[PDB]
């Protein structure tokens, strides 16, 4: 739903000093390596201020806290907590914002989700019948299009098709379109894509419905 | 947290600064605190108020510092940390999130933390041991206070164990009026009711309260704030996430 | 056998009231310190040579170090750079050719190499920082009740010194090795502290976090120093404290840095039962958790007295409570019995912070006599971090 | 396998080990062989085509295996005539070619410790038994 | 792992998982009981009052039958049904055989009801054991105490629950024949063994005494605290 | 409301109710702190001397004749002979850690004296080889062999009589008697591995052998044979065998074997791989020589370090029976004061399950007890005082009330 | 770990399971019983007070036994319905079988048997329902009862479990009534203390239960009030707390 996009286009509109680190980049083994990471992450981000830290997929090393009863638990809510220290701890770091993606937002430790350490908590719905429209356009507004092709008709069905699966609708009638060597996208095409992106369910089951 | 600031200054400032009292009365001088508690109460704000007014040594020991992949490597950083803050004496060591290092001491094995535990374990000879320690006191703070061993947390090592509950109504209320002093408010602005808007509200969700209503004028290119600014930044600040689910909420009657 | 290197401890006086008598004898301490001080520096100023000079010109300066590994001819030998070459160096004249052994650390002449001295006491310093020097304060009158187990560790690591007749009349060897183990608070670093204030030997003390290293030959290398060290100064006694941390229970580890742990503790185990068998070093570990040691390590043969410190009994404590108010000024009306027949588990160490915090509470009203109500308040402010787990009305 | 620490030695003599499998070609009489007890804990890159390939399997012995590595074991010791070697491989389940040696060798051990020459059919059975370290005793509830 | 089943022997010959339940009873309050020439008397300590609730359906020692009592220890939930399979049982006995149940009998039952539950898995044994006394022999008294297991046991005097060791051990040294010569120094008797209270509040005791073909006789908190009162008074002495 | 202390009420709580010498205890006591700081700093540096020999045997005027005339010379090892025209040799040397050159003889030394792969000594400046050296003996592993025999013999090694003749007849009759497994064609095992519960009797087993051996043995530490340098280990395995060799009947002990001879695992990002290529050159030389190995956890050890072409056979020291029990308890007592009646059968039996290391425990806690109070006698009441604390008291719980049920 | 079954005994003799189903009545309802002669009550409250629920019971957390019984119920729904089946129909056979009302205790000691019966045979997971008992007899008149999970049982004159169960019973002996504790009193505590134990304040007349046991000419009346008398009932104690304000 443009999580990752958004950060994206932060990073290409920043005077500042991006650095991108994903959650699974944290959870590195021996021991005092992963808070390490954090720690100088953070740090990086101190001496070239003003700089903003993007953590994606949080979830991953950001799980509500509990009795661990391993090492294996007790290295990734140690990385939390190295988490929690270093964006607002002791030692309040000025200039460093920092951005946080998850998919989940309930599994996040309530530490974490502090007015003092993440303070917006902007949610990314699925695009409705009028933001649908947007990301289709803008979309397309690269891809060459014929006349015919009238963006409406599939932007109208009830689909709840995300953003993501709005760009795989777009390029893979593209793809479609190049395999028949035609350079012009048709509106069959489009209709053939439309239909292989929203027939998700596929295998099911048929007895969970 | 008048209450808890001056039960943390009977550890910290008058052991260090008067010592005569407690020679003449006859008892041992505190040693460390823990500020346990819910987060966003003020266990680490308290110990920047203490680092900006005590005349010593503070020295910050915060999260997973001490742990590291080198065995007997956090221990022997455990030694010079201690080292180093007696012939800086008197020092404080401040060492947050305690949980990193402090949790209970796990049954050895494939499955169990044993090098954390082992820097925990010269920790808690450096601060109760065979050689006593002068002048050196800790203010770690924790939010589990359960996961903490009981070799941690016995006296002689953390003397006071100061609890940050969720501040109430004249609790909150201060809070609304310490983020807000630099605030230009309007008048008619009761920041009692919004502070009575906001039951158990942390202590740093008042201040994010604070500040979605100053964010609430930015996005309108102004400088004061309303009271309808408070209110309507309250619901934002202070969001609840339900069950949204009555067959798992009537689970139980 | 250098002898007992026991810590130096001055003679205490023991009126604790501050009265007249106790200045008397601090000043007669002040005056035999003063006294001492006098002779010495007297006798360095009153103080106002072609032998050993014409040595110290044929060693010159520096000095390197380094290790013997073969004595070649009576005059040549060979000895490892401190960096880890070697070279066919001579054996000068002054150099004593019987201390000159194999592996130990040897002078070496700078410029050109050549054996001109031998470096005995060579201890790591992390070894030799492990002796101790000055002697803790705590006696054994330090100490309420434990009676039974002040005379456990006091028959293995005391008595076997003052009386060896009772041991040798009999035939026992004495027991050489115990271990103190019970909950947190109980008295056992206590214990350790008040032995090293009455023994007359060398202690060496160690968390068992100090023989533990990160380089990969170090680690059971320190603790085999430790040991050397230990019998070479006479009867000598070794606290482990915490030995939880290396005398972990063993286990196939698939992780390198545990490897050595168990390694260290497989050299602890032969330092205390091997093929050759200890000297007259006495060992005291201690420990919270006795249930997770190894076997091995708290077999009998290497720990000989599992010496238990179970939380302090009604008369315990009530005994604990008047050491730790000695030195108060209680109010006529503090009857400490309120507090000790709580059936709460009261710890020696909650025994003590139940003082301090009752005398702050009297700084809080401005005395410095504290009363009942003082008492019965600290035990609340302090008996926190234990809460009240307990099963529900379930038995009667 | 692969993993600046102190194993960057023997990584480049495995490296320059793969690097001469994989120079000289077939049909050349440089024929390799190679023996490990565990591949599990092999770099793949050895196990690559023009390198070692061709991975030979050894398994555990079965009955029959068993009975005939006992029996070459025990040529060069005076053993009885009448010895199932049949029986023998009953009653050794997994077990090694090492341990079909050791039993033999215990076998004749405790024939020693027996003051006999020629060993009888319950040497081999205590021999059996005391490869795997197992002491017999004649349980009274069996009976 | 030789503790997770019932029905599992351990390497030394050990159910371990029956001499758990004998923890249930350790945590009990401290109940005790001791045979007169003429009067039976039990006891309780640690009554334990919650100062909100009546203490009617508190009660701890309960008749049988007609002529024997039983105070137990550790969990009530199975106090309760074993209290009511007992009394069912020597009422049915009671049917069957003209003669009513001996005190021996009754024990005899309560101990195999307990090890048919102990014997078998999925049936956790229950938790208590019981102080079996009573009169009903006629002529001759006798106390007795059951286990969990599954074991029952005759003695002059003994003491379950928590603080089973201390109160047993001082009850060796004063428990003689002059002392139960008497009636009232039987009961006595009672008084000073669960005078080593937890507390020792001297109000939480409650002393049921039985007799000769008598009736059960729970002693209110008048008689008990003048027998208390009497006792310090004979404790006195010692100044 | 905790009023703060303020300076004035400081100064009260100070002064008021002070006794008059208070002050004056505490400088006194101040001063002594002081004082005894400088005084043990006036004298703290004690002398350390560098081992010099007595002024009588000193050639001082020679010393210095051998420091300006004799050089130092680099040990190397001479890895390759190049023999260019059988003339010129152009030796190749391996100065250990430095490098490896290509050089040639002083003149003082003849070419045929210098052997391929034979110790040499090379001068620092033109490393020329000026003179032969003896074959390299590790100061360590020299002192790893035991010269003094120790004085445990096998009569101290009671109940384990069958473990004691099967590991005889491994490490003492193939090498006293080498006849009898000739006769048979029997190919003598050349390695036992001791292994128990902790106390069983592994180690005193091998001083036993050790005592009465005719034999080299050697004592390997475990602890040496993993230094902190990358193949010390595998050198210093390597060079223990070959001294092992090159003497005649030599036995080797690996006490502890578990230090090194864990379950191999790949962790090359790390030291652990260091010790287990130890483990490897170790295994690789075992597979007249025999090799002993005792460790309490068994399963620990490599499989391959386990089979039988290394360690031939297995014995295992399980717990002493009953009749060994009161053996191990008459071998402890047969130097203790006790009184001529004691029932070390009784004793015996209430030691179920115990290992004779406990039994030694029970018959030193026996005296103990005689000891505190004033017997020279220990008679059978402190036998059974010292099982109840020794076995009873750590063995398990079994408690009166739980232990009604066994009658 | 010794909580995998219900008839597992921990080392120190605790039954965990049993004990795992004691302290989960803490996520149950809020029902307490107040002191009173001549009367009795108990004082339930509606977590799901959601708008779209449809109301048709009114008794959802109050349940009547006998013609003389009314119990609450705190647990799981389910074990609570057969709970209260089995009440009724064990009430209905003492009916049967002697011609006479169950006097109270051994209609409690009926449930507390089958309870425990369930932690001491395996297979059956214990019944995690604690539940209030009312009533009326000839033999001791007005009753309390309180069940608990490990089928232990005990007479009461003032107590609460579920949500906030302490804060309950420590402010119902804050204001602990002996004798005098007349029917409106009675009232006036529940209300007083549910004002405090339930988070949302003003105490809404829908989202509180009270049901009461009066002896009325030898009926035994049970009674459910309505919406009326409890509105009118939080609107005396909104009064009393306003002149509660007069100290500052
Ligand atoms: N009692 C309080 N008074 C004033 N400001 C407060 C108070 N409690 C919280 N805040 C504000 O909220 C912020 C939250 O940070 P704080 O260090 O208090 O968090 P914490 O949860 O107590 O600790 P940690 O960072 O260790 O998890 C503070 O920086 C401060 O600005
Ligand atoms: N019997 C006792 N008499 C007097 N003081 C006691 C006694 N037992 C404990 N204490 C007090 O307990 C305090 C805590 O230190 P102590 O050495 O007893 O800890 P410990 O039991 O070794 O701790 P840990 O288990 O954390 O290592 C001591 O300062 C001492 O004053
Ligand atoms: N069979 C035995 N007969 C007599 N004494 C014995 C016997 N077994 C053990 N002991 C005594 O117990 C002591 C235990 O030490 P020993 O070296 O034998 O232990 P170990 O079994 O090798 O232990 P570990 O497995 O911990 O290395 C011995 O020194 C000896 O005095
Ligand atoms: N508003 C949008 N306009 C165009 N493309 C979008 C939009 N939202 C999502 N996408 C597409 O969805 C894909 C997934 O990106 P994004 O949603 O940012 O990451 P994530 O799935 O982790 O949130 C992107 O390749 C992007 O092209
Ligand atoms: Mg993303
Ligand atoms: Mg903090
Ligand atoms: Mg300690
Ligand atoms: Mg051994």
């Amino acid at each position: 739903c443009g999580k990752t996009m958004l950060a994206k286009a932060v990073a290409h509109h920043t005077t500042a000093a991006f650095i991108r680190v994903v959650g699974s980049e944290f959870v590195q083994k021996y021991l005092g390596e992963g808070p390490r990471m954090v720690r100088d992450v953070f740090r990086l981000a101190k001496e070239n201020a003003p700089a903003i830290i993007f953590i994606d997929e949080i979830d991953a090393i950001a799980t509500k806290r509990f009795d661990a009863q391993t090492g294996a638990d007790r290295e990734v809510q140690r990385i939390l907590l190295e988490l929690l220290n270093q964006m607002d701890g002791f030692d309040q770091n000025v200039n460093v914002k920092v951005i946080m993606a998850t998919n989940r937002a309930d599994t996040l430790d309530p530490a974490l989700l502090r007015p003092g350490r993440l303070d917006r908590k902007i949610e990314f719905p699925l695009p409705d019948r009028r933001q649908k429209r947007l990301i289709f356009s803008t979309i397309t507004s690269k891809m060459n299009l014929s006349e015919e092709v009238d963006l409406e008709d599939y932007v109208a069905r009830p689909d709840k098709i995300s953003g993501a699966d709005i760009n795989s609708i777009c390029q893979e009638s593209g793809m479609l379109a190049v395999r028949e060597n035609r350079y012009i996208v048709l509106a069959k095409d489009f209709e053939k894509a439309y239909k292989t992106v929203i027939k998700k369910d596929e295998q099911e089951h048929e007895f969970y419905k | 947290l008048d209450k808890q600031i001056k039960e943390i200054k009977e550890v910290i400032e008058l052991p260090v600064k008067h010592p005569e009292l407690f020679e003449a009365l006859g008892i041992a001088q505190p040693k460390g605190v823990l500020l346990y508690g819910p987060p966003g109460t003020g266990k680490t704000l308290l110990a920047r108020a203490v680092a900006h007014h005590t005349d010593c040594t503070f020295i910050r020991v915060s999260g997973s510092e001490l742990v590291q992949k080198f065995i007997g490597e956090g221990a022997r950083m455990v030694r010079e940390l201690f080292v180093m803050a007696r012939e800086h004496a008197p020092s404080i060591i401040f060492m947050d999130e305690i949980d990193s290092i402090g949790s209970s001491r796990l049954e050895g094995g494939s499955g169990g933390d044993s090098e954390v535990q082992r820097t925990m374990l010269e920790l808690l000879n450096q601060l109760d041991g065979f050689e006593a320690t002068k002048n050196i006191k800790v203010i770690m703070a924790t939010n589990r206070i359960d996961i903490l061993d009981s070799a941690l947390l016995r006296p002689g090592r953390i003397d006071r164990k100061i609890e940050f509950p969720p501040p109430n109504e004249e609790a909150r209320l201060d809070i609304l009026k310490i983020h807000s002093r630099k605030m230009n408010l309007t008048r008619g602005i009761n920041l009692r009711k919004i502070a009575e808007l906001m039951p158990g509200a942390s202590g740093a969700e008042v201040k994010g309260v604070c500040t979605e209503a100053g964010m609430y004028a930015l996005r309108e290119r102004r400088v004061h704030v309303t009271q309808e600014d408070f209110e309507m930044a309250v619901a934002k600040v202070m969001q609840k996430d339900s069950e949204k689910n009555m067959s798992i909420k009537k689970l139980w009657k | 056998t250098k002898g007992p290197d026991a810590a130096s401890k001055l003679p205490l006086v023991t009126p604790h009231t501050q009265c007249r008598l106790k200045l008397l004898k601090l000043e007669r301490i002040k005056d035999y310190l003063l006294m001492e001080e006098e002779f010495i520096r007297n006798q360095e100023q009153m103080k106002p040579e072609e032998e050993r000079s014409k040595v110290d010109d044929l060693r010159g300066t520096p000095m390197s170090v380094g290790t013997l590994e073969e004595i070649i001819d009576d005059n040549h030998a060979i000895v490892s750079t401190s960096v880890g070459s070697e070279h066919y160096v001579s054996i000068l004249s002054f150099v004593d050719k019987d201390l000159l052994e194999p592996g130990c650390s040897v002078l070496l002449n700078h410029k050109v190499h050549a054996v001109i001295g031998v470096l005995m006491d060579d201890t790591d310093p992390l070894v030799t920082v492990m002796k101790v020097e000055k002697a803790p304060q705590e006696t054994y009158a330090d100490i309420g009740g434990l009676d039974n187990q002040i005379q456990e560790i006091k028959e293995s690591v005391e008595l076997p010194l003052t009386h060896p007749e009772y041991y040798e009349e009999m035939g026992i060897k004495p027991p050489k090795g115990v271990i103190l183990y019970g909950p947190p608070g109980t008295g056992k670093t206590l214990l350790a502290k008040a032995v090293a204030n009455q023994t007359s030997a060398t202690f060496l003390r160690v968390v068992g976090s100090e023989l533990i290293q990160k380089y990969l030959g170090d680690g059971p290398k320190l603790v085999r120093e430790l040991f050397r060290v230990a019998e070479e100064h006479a009867p000598s006694i070794v606290f482990i404290d915490e030995i939880d941390a290396i005398g972990t229970k063993r286990y196939d580890s698939n992780s390198g840095g545990e490897r050595e742990i168990q390694r260290t503790m497989l050299e602890l185990l032969n330092q205390l039962d091997g093929f050759d068998s200890r000297g007259d070093v006495k060992v005291i570990m201690a420990t919270n958790r006795i249930e997770t040691l190894d076997p091995a390590l708290i077999r009998p043969g290497r720990i000989d007295r599992k010496i238990e410190f179970p939380l302090p009994d009604e008369k315990t404590k009530k005994r604990i409570f008047q050491i730790h108010t000695s030195r108060m000024t209680l109010a006529d009306d503090v009857t400490l019995d309120d507090l000790i027949m709580a059936k709460d588990d009261l710890s020696g160490a909650d025994i003590k912070a139940i003082c301090t915090e009752a005398g702050l509470m009297a700084l809080r009203e401005r005395r410095m006599k504290v009363t009942n109500e003082d008492f019965k308040k600290s035990k609340e402010n302090v008996l926190y971090k234990k809460q009240e787990g307990t099963p529900e009305g379930l038995y009667l | 396998k692969r993993f600046k620490a102190g194993d960057r030695e023997v990584q480049r003599t495995m490296l320059e080990l793969l690097n001469q499998l994989d120079g000289f070609q077939p049909n050349t009489q440089v024929k390799v062989i190679a023996a490990t007890n565990r591949v599990d804990i092999l770099d793949p890159a050895l196990l690559r085509s023009g390198r070692l390939d061709r991975k030979i399997e050894f398994p555990m012995p079965n009955e029959e295996a068993r009975a005939r590595i006992m029996q070459i074991h025990s040529r060069k010791m005076n053993v009885s005539p009448d010895v199932n070697y049949e029986e023998l491989a009953r009653c050794t389940d997994d077990f090694n070619g090492a341990q079909c040696k050791a039993v033999c060798v215990e076998a004749g051990m405790i024939a020693l410790r027996r003051g006999a020459t020629e060993l009888t059919h319950e040497d081999y059975m205590e021999g059996i038994l005391e490869v795997q370290a197992k002491k017999k005793a004649n349980l009274q509830y069996y009976a | 792992s030789y503790d997770r089943a019932i029905t599992v022997f351990s390497p030394d010959g050990h159910l371990f998982q029956v001499e758990y339940a004998q923890e249930a009873v350790k945590k009990g309050s401290t109940a005790v009981g001791v045979r007169g020439r003429d009067i039976v008397v039990l006891g309780v300590e640690k009554k334990s009052v919650a100062k909100l609730q009546d203490e009617r359906t508190v009660r701890k020692i309960c008749a049988l039958d007609d002529n024997v009592c039983m105070a137990f220890a550790g969990l009530t939930a199975d106090a309760r049904i074993v209290i009511n399979r007992a009394r069912v049982e020597c009422q049915s006995h009671r049917l069957t055989v003209e003669d009513p149940v001996t005190v021996e009998y009754i024990t005899r039952y309560i101990a195999s009801l307990k090890q048919r539950y102990t014997q078998s898995n999925g049936r956790r044994p229950f938790g208590i054991s019981a102080l079996i006394v009573g009169f009903d022999f006629d002529g001759t008294p006798r106390l007795y105490q059951t286990d969990p297991s599954g074991t029952y046991h005759a003695w002059k005097a003994n003491a379950i629950g928590r603080g089973a060791k201390s109160v047993r051990e001082f009850l060796e040294k004063n428990y003689t024949d002059e002392a139960i010569e008497t009636d009232d120094l039987t009961i006595k008797l009672v008084i000073k063994a669960l005078l080593e209270v937890v507390q020792s509040g001297g109000k939480n005791i409650e002393l049921a005494v039985m007799r000769r073909d008598q009736s059960l006789k729970i002693l209110n908190p008048e008689e008990i605290e003048k027998y208390v009162a009497e006792i310090e008074k004979e404790k006195e002495e010692n100044e | 409301p905790i009023r703060a202390l303020d300076e004035g009420d400081i100064a009260l709580l100070k002064t008021y109710g002070q006794s008059t010498y208070s002050r004056q205890i505490k400088q006194v006591e101040d001063d002594i702190q002081q004082l005894l700081k400088k005084i043990n700093e006036l004298t703290g540096i004690k002398e350390s001397d560098t081992g010099l020999a007595p002024p009588a045997l000193w050639d001082l005027a020679a010393d210095k004749q051998t420091l300006q005339s004799e050089q130092p010379l680099q040990v190397a090892r001479c890895t390759k002979i190049i023999n260019a025209d059988s003339e010129d040799p152009k030796y190749i040397i391996n100065v250990k850690q430095f490098a490896k050159f290509v050089v040639d003889l002083s003149d003082q030394v003849a070419p045929t004296d210098i052997e391929e792969g034979m110790r040499v000594g090379v001068d620092r400046n033109k490393y020329q080889i000026h003179i032969p050296l003896p074959p390299k003996i590790d100061p360590t592993v020299t002192m790893m062999q035991v010269e003094e025999k120790p004085d445990v013999t096998y009569s101290d090694v009671g109940g384990c009589k069958e473990q004691i003749e099967k590991l005889r007849e491994v490490v003492e009759t193939p090498l006293l008697h080498p006849e009898r497994f000739v006769n048979l064609g029997i190919e003598p095992p050349k390695g036992v591995l001791l292994f128990g519960p902790p106390g069983t009797g592994k180690t005193l087993c091998a001083r036993a052998v050790a005592n009465r051996t005719d034999a080299c043995f050697i004592r390997v530490i475990g602890s040496e044979l993993v230094q902190k340098y990358v193949g010390e280990g595998a050198r210093m395995v390597r060079e223990l065998f070959e001294m092992a060799r090159t003497k005649k009947a030599c036995l080797i002990f690996f006490d502890e074997i578990d230090a090194i001879g864990g379950a191999r695992f790949d962790d090359g990002a790390g030291g652990d791989n260091e010790v287990q290529r130890t483990m490897l050159e170790l295994i690789n030389q075992l597979d007249n020589i025999k090799v002993l190995m005792a460790t309490n956890r068994p399963d620990t050890l490599d499989p391959a370090l386990m089979r039988p072409g290394r360690l031939d056979r297995k014995i295992e020291f399980s717990l002493p029976d009953l009749e060994g029990r009161t053996h191990i308890f008459k071998i402890h007592a047969r130097s203790m004061s006790v009184e001529r009646d004691i029932r070390f059968e009784l004793l015996a039996r209430l030691c179920p399950n115990s290992t004779g290391a406990e039994i030694r425990s029970v018959c030193t806690e026996a005296g103990m007890f005689a000891i505190r109070a004033r017997r020279k006698i220990a008679t059978e009441k402190d036998f059974l005082e010292a099982v109840n604390k020794v076995i009873k008291s750590y063995a398990k719980f079994s408690a009166t009330p739980r232990y009604m049920t066994y009658n | 770990r010794y909580d995998s079954r219900t008839t597992i005994f921990s080392p120190e003799g605790r039954l965990y399971q049993v004990e795992y189903a004691m302290e989960a009545i803490g996520h149950a309802g809020t029902c307490l019983g107040i002191l009173a002669n001549d009367g009795v009550l108990l004082a339930a409250e509606r977590r799901n007070i959601h708008k779209l629920l449809d109301e048709v019971f009114f008794s959802e957390k109050i349940y009547k036994l006998n013609e003389d019984m009314a119990c609450s119920v705190a647990g799981i729904t389910s074990d609570a319905n057969v709970l209260t089946n089995e009440l009724r129909l064990i009430a209905q056979r003492y009916l049967l079988q002697y011609q006479e009302p169950i006097p109270c205790e051994q209609l409690v000691t009926a449930l507390c048997d089958i309870k425990q019966a369930y932690t001491q045979f395996g297979g059956k997971r214990p019944f995690g329902v604690s539940l209030l008992y009312i009533g009326w007899d000839k033999h001791y008149g007005f009753q309390l009862y309180q069940s608990d999970p490990s089928g232990n049982y005990g007479g009461w004159k003032a107590t609460c479990i579920g949500n906030n169960s302490a804060a309950a019973v420590s402010m119902l002996k804050q204001d602990y009534k002996e004798g005098e504790m007349t029917l409106k009193s009675a009232l006036a505590l529940a209300i007083k203390v549910l004002n405090k134990t339930m988070d949302v304040s003003k105490l809404s007349a829908e989202k509180v239960e009270i049901a009461t046991l009066t002896r009325e000419n030898g009926k035994t009346v049970i009674r459910v009030l309505k919406q009326k008398e409890v509105e009118q009932l939080i609107k005396k104690h909104e009064e009393e707390e306003a002149k509660a304000e007069r100290e500052k």
